[PDB]
Protein backbone atom coordinates (compact mmCIF):
# COMPACT_ATOMS: atom_id res chain seq x y z
CA UNK A 1 0.00 0.00 0.00
CA UNK A 2 3.12 2.13 0.19
CA UNK A 3 3.19 4.51 -2.79
CA UNK A 4 7.02 5.45 -3.29
CA UNK A 5 6.65 8.89 -4.97
CA UNK A 6 8.12 10.36 -1.52
CA UNK A 7 10.98 8.34 -1.94
CA UNK A 8 11.99 10.19 -4.83
CA UNK A 9 10.94 13.74 -3.92
CA UNK A 10 13.20 13.58 -1.11
CA UNK A 11 16.12 12.18 -3.32
CA UNK A 12 15.88 14.79 -5.74
CA UNK A 13 14.61 17.48 -3.24
CA UNK A 14 18.22 16.28 -1.32
CA UNK A 15 20.05 16.79 -4.71
CA UNK A 16 19.84 20.41 -4.35
CA UNK A 17 19.89 21.54 -8.22
CA UNK A 18 16.18 20.38 -9.41
CA UNK A 19 13.35 22.48 -8.53
CA UNK A 20 10.50 19.37 -7.75
CA UNK A 21 7.14 21.54 -8.95
CA UNK A 22 8.46 20.90 -12.55
CA UNK A 23 9.08 17.26 -12.30
CA UNK A 24 5.87 15.27 -12.80
CA UNK A 25 5.59 12.34 -11.31
CA UNK A 26 5.91 9.44 -14.24
CA UNK A 27 9.32 11.00 -14.34
CA UNK A 28 9.70 10.57 -10.49
CA UNK A 29 8.06 6.61 -10.53
CA UNK A 30 10.91 5.92 -13.73
CA UNK A 31 13.77 7.31 -11.29
CA UNK A 32 12.06 4.68 -8.68
CA UNK A 33 11.95 1.78 -11.09
CA UNK A 34 16.25 2.77 -12.56
CA UNK A 35 16.62 2.94 -8.21
CA UNK A 36 15.15 -0.27 -7.93
CA UNK A 37 17.46 -2.36 -10.16
CA UNK A 38 20.60 -1.10 -7.82
CA UNK A 39 22.05 -3.28 -5.19
CA UNK A 40 21.82 -1.77 -2.18
CA UNK A 41 25.05 0.01 -0.21
CA UNK A 42 26.74 -2.97 1.79
CA UNK A 43 26.67 -1.44 5.21
CA UNK A 44 23.15 -0.58 4.43
CA UNK A 45 22.29 -3.82 3.02
CA UNK A 46 24.20 -5.57 6.41
CA UNK A 47 21.95 -3.85 8.73
CA UNK A 48 19.02 -4.65 6.59
CA UNK A 49 19.82 -8.12 6.86
CA UNK B 1 -82.69 -12.98 -14.66
CA UNK B 2 -81.26 -13.34 -11.08
CA UNK B 3 -80.38 -16.76 -10.17
CA UNK B 4 -78.30 -17.29 -6.25
CA UNK B 5 -77.14 -20.20 -6.77
CA UNK B 6 -75.85 -19.76 -10.30
CA UNK B 7 -74.42 -15.83 -8.65
CA UNK B 8 -72.68 -17.45 -5.57
CA UNK B 9 -68.90 -18.45 -5.51
CA UNK B 10 -66.21 -18.39 -3.18
CA UNK B 11 -63.20 -16.75 -3.75
CA UNK B 12 -60.00 -17.94 -2.92
CA UNK B 13 -56.71 -15.65 -2.49
CA UNK B 14 -53.66 -15.73 0.24
CA UNK B 15 -54.07 -14.10 3.39
CA UNK B 16 -51.70 -11.69 3.45
CA UNK B 17 -48.12 -10.91 2.32
CA UNK B 18 -45.76 -8.46 1.64
CA UNK B 19 -44.47 -7.15 -2.24
CA UNK B 20 -40.92 -5.89 -2.47
CA UNK B 21 -39.89 -3.47 -5.46
CA UNK B 22 -36.00 -2.69 -4.70
CA UNK B 23 -34.40 -5.84 -4.23
CA UNK B 24 -31.00 -4.55 -4.30
CA UNK B 25 -31.72 -2.74 -1.21
CA UNK B 26 -31.68 -5.89 0.51
CA UNK B 27 -27.95 -6.18 -0.54
CA UNK B 28 -25.20 -4.86 1.61
CA UNK B 29 -22.88 -3.93 -0.74
CA UNK B 30 -19.28 -2.92 0.52
CA UNK B 31 -15.59 -2.43 -1.99
CA UNK B 32 -12.11 -3.09 -0.92
CA UNK B 33 -9.62 -0.32 -1.03
CA UNK B 34 -9.02 1.23 -3.87
CA UNK B 35 -5.44 1.27 -3.63
CA UNK B 36 -6.03 -3.34 -3.69
CA UNK B 37 -8.33 -3.20 -6.29
CA UNK B 38 -7.77 -6.02 -8.86
CA UNK B 39 -8.32 -6.65 -12.19
CA UNK B 40 -9.70 -10.03 -14.15
CA UNK B 41 -6.27 -11.59 -13.82
CA UNK B 42 -6.05 -10.83 -9.76
CA UNK B 43 -3.45 -8.18 -10.61
CA UNK B 44 -3.84 -4.65 -8.86
CA UNK B 45 -5.59 -2.44 -11.38
CA UNK B 46 -2.89 0.17 -11.12
CA UNK B 47 0.91 -1.11 -10.10
CA UNK B 48 3.02 1.65 -10.30
CA UNK B 49 2.98 2.76 -6.82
Amino acid sequence: QKKMKSIVEDFLKRLQIFDISRVPDDQMYRLRDRLRLLPVEIRRLDIFN
Amino acid sequence: QFDFRASMHMLTSNLTFTVYSDLLAFVSADTVEPINAVAFDNMRIMNEL
